[PDB]
């Protein structure tokens, strides 16, 4: 008899549209974030060497970053 | 003044009717909520 019914309208699209949201940012975020912090813990950024006499770099290796 | 006796049975008829919504909107089956 305490109890009485409490009126509150229509959670069920807000909870859809959040579940919906968070899996599907999720679905590609977990694997990148994985993917990023593999190669930034078991693949190097690089060192600071100077040119060496009589050769060139290319376009790349002049990029502190790996993935960049 | 006071009541026309118009607004009296008027009144009463919403007396009626207002208790008995009042009484409905309270749930008991005791088991209110249920997980799906
Ligand atoms: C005790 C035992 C536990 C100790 C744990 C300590 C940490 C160990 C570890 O992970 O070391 C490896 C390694 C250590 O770094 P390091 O090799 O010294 O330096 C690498 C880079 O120079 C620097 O990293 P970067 O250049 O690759 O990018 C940095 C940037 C990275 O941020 C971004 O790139 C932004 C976008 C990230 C992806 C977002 C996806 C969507 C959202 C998903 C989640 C919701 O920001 C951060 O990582 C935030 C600051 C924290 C740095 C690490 C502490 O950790 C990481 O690289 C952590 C990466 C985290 C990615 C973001 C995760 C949260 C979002």
């Amino acid at each position: 008899g305490k109890r009485l019914f409490i009126i509150k309208p229509s959670g069920f699209y807000d909870k859809r549209f959040l579940k919906l949201l968070r899996f599907y940012i999720l679905l590609t975020g977990i694997p990148v974030v994985i993917g990023i912090t593999l190669i930034n813990v078991f693949i190097g950024e690089a060192e600071l060497a100077e040119i060496p006499e009589g050769y060139v770099p290319e376009h790349w290796e002049y990029f502190k970053h790996p993935i960049s | 003044s006071g009541y026309t006796p118009d607004e009296k049975l008027r009144l009463q008829q919403l007396r009626e009717l207002r208790r008995r919504w009042l009484k409905d909107q309270e749930l008991s089956p005791r088991e209110p909520v249920l997980p799906p």
